RNA sequence: GCGACCCCAGGUCAGGCGGGACUACCCGCUGAGUUUAAGCAUAUCAAUAAGCGGAGGAAAAGAAACUUACAAGGAUUCCCCUAGUAACGGCGAGCGAACCGGGAACAGCCCAGCCUUAGAAUCGGGCGGCUCCGCCGUUCGAAUUGUAGUCUGGAGAAGCGU
RNA sequence: AGUCGAUCCUAAGGGUCGGGGGAACCCCGACAGAUAGCGCGUUUCGCGCGUACUCCGAAAGGGAAUCGGGUUAAAAUUCCU
RNA sequence: AUUCCGUGAACCAUCGAGUCUUUGAACGCAAGUUGCGCCCGAAGCCAUUAGGCCGAGGGCACGUCUGCCUGGGCGUCACGC
């Protein structure tokens, strides 16, 4: 009963309370490195909605990750091409910066599986995450059936491949209809099957 | 607690020696590297000849793995007879040939005549 | 040179027994096709660029 | 004077790792023969000598795997070289009851309405 | 680490502190602590051991005494969720927070509600100190919703 | 000085997990110009080639924050049609979907949160047994900063009847 | 071949942990840090020192030690005395 | 070679038992080096509640998960001095 007081809470963010909480959490972590485990995490609330589970084999890992956009990465800011392609700044990253966490927690915990992840804090340089992870090799989580899902090879590396609620947002799967169509099952997949030119046996 | 040191050094901890529940490798390994392995036959040429005869000196030719120490080893396991001293070689061919020399206690045509050359 | 590696010894005396002709009997064989060593080097014709 | 397989089997290691000696001081006469120009009854000995070896060795080794089997039998952590090898995938599966493993919502629903066996006739 | 753990220590000293935190640093007196925790320590939950014991027990006698009827047990709650369901039904007759709750988040509107339902609440020092109360490392906060008759006026 | 907790450190500590390889299909990122426009810069080539990563036997998608405006359809995927159409475009060169309709196949579900408090009913490891992909007993540990169970909007909780 | 060299040392430099960047291949390189360990006595534990690379990098730099005489068709400061 | 009326030939077929050298993601450190380190240890020699020589054979990378052991810091407390 008090996960509803903590999520409004939290949803309060210009409250003095959180201003004050979130400035210290801030500083503290400016002083770690990038990517560092937590014991447990400090949202618990969004942690259990977003899937998280207080048992053996759940993991919590920050991530911090730098601000802007993507400033186009070639020597002296020089584009040998057409006016349109010249630009060099104002460029913009397809994928999302809790993507980006999420991709780095991943790769440097190849041993385990990225179920999830939260915004915790930013600051004007840094914007930092938590990142859910699971260790599939566990006896708890192989025997848990609502997670040993995760165990299966084809979910290897979902963050590497788009497939978790950060890729699907930035695929653009997290709406249907008019405004979403071209994005399922894929924006290639939908480009190939659009550009087939079919030559039936009887034309 | 006093600290007479400004600099921080980790302190030493305890360590366990590795006790596994199961062992990697289920039993030794074989050891090929055995006296017939590393003596494959004696050289029988016309300098091998005048080595036994002046020298009283064994040409062998030996496994590219064995050293010295092996070779005198497997030399008086197969024949029972002490070495002076060996020297090695490694032939154009790519094998391994071994001049080993006896003690005047031993007469290396006698022993050449009991291995059958 | 004089000075040489212990894998440059082993890989030229590879290449050292490797030249020479076919045995004679290879060409007695049923339903033969080789007639020669068609991979004789000499060390003037074609270097080994090791 | 040839070796039977199954008269090996029947042999115990002491007496097995002596005919292996002997094999081998064959072998290296043989080859000594060889060397020197042993006529060709002695050379085509050096196969039947070897395939003896070998199979002496193979019986020798065999024996010792289905000790250490035995041993290992009904026991947790075996030896990698004594555990199944399948394929990797294979080993990192999970189990049939794990796959099986499932909610007990799910379960209820399966005891109360399963799939019925019924026909459209009347 | 050590210098981290100081400099937040230190940081949070320089910081102005909004009053709703602030609150947290005003805990119970030393008698009143002691006092109330010598009372608490005679309502503590049975522990693995006496569950164990008590329930071979049951098993025994179920049978043979037809099961015979048991006063019901008295003692200390805890856990956040059933600490805040009690206090939310106005079960709860006393409420202990620890002051050291990280995050905090999770307890610093336990005060308001507390206020709000008119259930006395009180801050002490050790959320460890709750939890060897309660058979446990840490507990963030402990409950009492009745007391003894022996104990009835000195709660 | 002792003890409790917190955070962190060292372990060839006991037992596990990961890296790399292949290319036809599949998923994510990055990303041109040749060329066309009878020149050329927006455009086109192309959301392509090249480059960097990640899986399986298929992948991806998937159970409406949908399509429609009808007398209404009803997860996803694919085929025919819609259609070279609406639209976009130095409205030039060119580019270009979606809904309805007919078919192939069809399958639905699991969680978070208020709700044991007459006791975490949950799970992992060691040890000992058994009809050994698991079950039982015992002992340590995880967990109350919440493991089990109920509930998921199509409902549902509680109460009364069949 | 114990004695000739490599092998050892370090030079310009190279390759790295941690940290910082990076979509990533990778980039900087001891610079964001609880270093490796080293001595004394021992119930193998205690005591005392301990400035973040004990890695690669020279058959011409530095550097432990062999000389005559003899010997082969072809080896020798390596074989014989 | 083969009781060729048979535990039995085969440059036969097929697979369940077994062997599987140096490397390589490559894992003690390196590498134009079969170069340079540390640890455990069967058997054997004499050595006797003591240790020595030798060595079959096997171990010592990194990042992580669970559990554990040993520790550090007034970081948060409590009990005594
Ligand atoms: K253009
Ligand atoms: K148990
Ligand atoms: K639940
Ligand atoms: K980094
Ligand atoms: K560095
Ligand atoms: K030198
Ligand atoms: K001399
Ligand atoms: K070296
Ligand atoms: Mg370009
Ligand atoms: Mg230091
Ligand atoms: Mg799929
Ligand atoms: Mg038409
Ligand atoms: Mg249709
Ligand atoms: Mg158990
Ligand atoms: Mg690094
Ligand atoms: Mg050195």
């Amino acid at each position: 009963g008090a996960y509803t007081y903590v999520s409004e809470l939290w949803r309060k963010k210009q409250s003095d309370v959180m201003r004050f909480l979130q400035r210290v959490r801030c500083w503290e972590y400016r002083q770690l490195p990038s990517i560092v485990r937590v014991t447990r995490p400090t949202r618990p609330d969004k942690a259990r909605r977003l899937g998280y589970k207080a048992k053996q084999g759940y993991v919590v890992y920050r991530v911090r990750v730098k601000r802007g956009g993507r400033k186009r990465p070639v020597p002296k800011g020089i584009v040998y091409g057409k006016p349109t392609n010249q630009g060099v700044t104002q460029l913009k990253f397809q994928r999302s910066k809790r993507s980006v966490a999420e991709e780095r927690a991943g790769r440097k915990l190849g041993g385990l599986k990225v179920l999830n992840s939260y915004w915790i804090n930013e600051d004007s340089t840094y914007k930092y995450y938590e990142v859910i992870l699971v260790d599939a090799a566990h006896a708890a989580i192989r025997n848990d059936p609502r997670i040993n899902w995760i165990c299966n090879p084809v979910h290897k590396h979902r963050e590497l491949r788009g497939l978790t609620s950060a890729g699907k947002k930035y695929r653009g799967l997290r709406g249907k209809g008019h405004l979403y169509h071209k994005n399922r099952p894929s924006r290639r997949g939908t480009w190939k099957r659009n550009q087939t030119l079919s030559l039936r046996r009887y034309r | 607690k006093i600290r007479t040191k400004v600099t921080f050094h980790r302190p030493k901890t305890l360590k366990k020696d590795r006790n596994p529940k199961y062992p990697r490798i289920s039993a030794p390994g074989r050891n090929k590297l055995d006296q017939y392995g590393i003596l494959k036959y004696p050289l029988t040429t016309e300098s091998a000849m005048k080595k036994i005869e002046d020298n009283n000196t064994l040409v062998f030719i030996v496994d590219i793995k064995a050293d010295k120490k092996k070779i005198k080893d497997a030399v008086k396991k197969m024949y029972d007879i002490q070495t002076k001293k060996v020297n090695t070689l490694i032939r154009p061919d790519g094998t391994k040939k071994a001049y080993v020399r006896l003690t005047p206690d031993y007469d290396a045509l006698d022993v050449a005549n009991k291995i059958g050359i | 040179p004089s000075h040489k590696t212990f894998m440059i010894k082993k890989k030229l005396a590879k290449k050292q027994r490797q030249n020479r002709p076919i045995p004679y009997w290879i060409r007695m064989r049923t339903d033969n096709t080789i007639r020669y060593n068609a991979k004789r080097r000499h060390w003037r014709r074609t270097k080994l660029g090791f | 004077a040839r070796i039977k397989v199954h008269e090996l089997r029947n042999k115990t290691k002491t007496e097995l790792l002596a005919q292996l000696k002997d094999l081998k001081a064959e072998l290296a006469l043989l080859r000594v023969a060889k060397v020197t120009g042993g006529a060709p009854n002695k050379l085509s000995k050096i196969k039947v000598v070897r395939l003896s070896i070998a199979q002496v060795l193979t019986v020798i080794s065999q024996k010792q795997k289905t000790a250490l089997r035995e041993a290992y039998k009904n026991k947790k952590y075996l030896p990698l070289d004594l555990r199944p090898k399948k394929t990797r995938a294979i080993r990192k599966r999970l189990t049939k009851h794990q796959v099986s493993l499932k909610t007990e919502r799910e379960k209820k629903k399966e005891m109360y309405f399963p799939i019925r066996k019924y026909a459209i006739k009347v | 680490v050590v210098r981290i753990q100081r400099k937040r220590r230190i940081l949070k000293q320089r910081l102005k502190v909004p009053p709703s935190l602030n609150q947290f640093s005003k805990t119970l007196d030393k008698n009143l602590a002691t006092n109330l925790f010598k009372m608490l320590l005679k309502y503590r939950p049975e522990d693995k051991a006496a569950k164990k014991e008590r329930l071979l027990k049951r098993a025994q006698a179920e049978a043979e005494g037809k099961t015979p009827e048991t006063k019901k047990p008295i003692i200390v709650k805890y856990g956040l969720k059933h600490i805040t369901y009690l206090i939310e039904q106005n079960k709860a007759q006393l409420v202990v927070i620890a002051h050291d709750v990280d995050p905090i988040e999770l307890v610093v509107w336990l005060p308001a509600l507390c206020r709000k339902m008119e259930i006395p609440y009180c801050i002490v020092k050790g959320k460890a100190r709750l939890g060897s109360i309660v058979h446990k490392k840490t507990a963030s906060a402990l409950c009492l919703t009745t007391v003894k008759n022996e104990d009835k006026m000195e709660f």
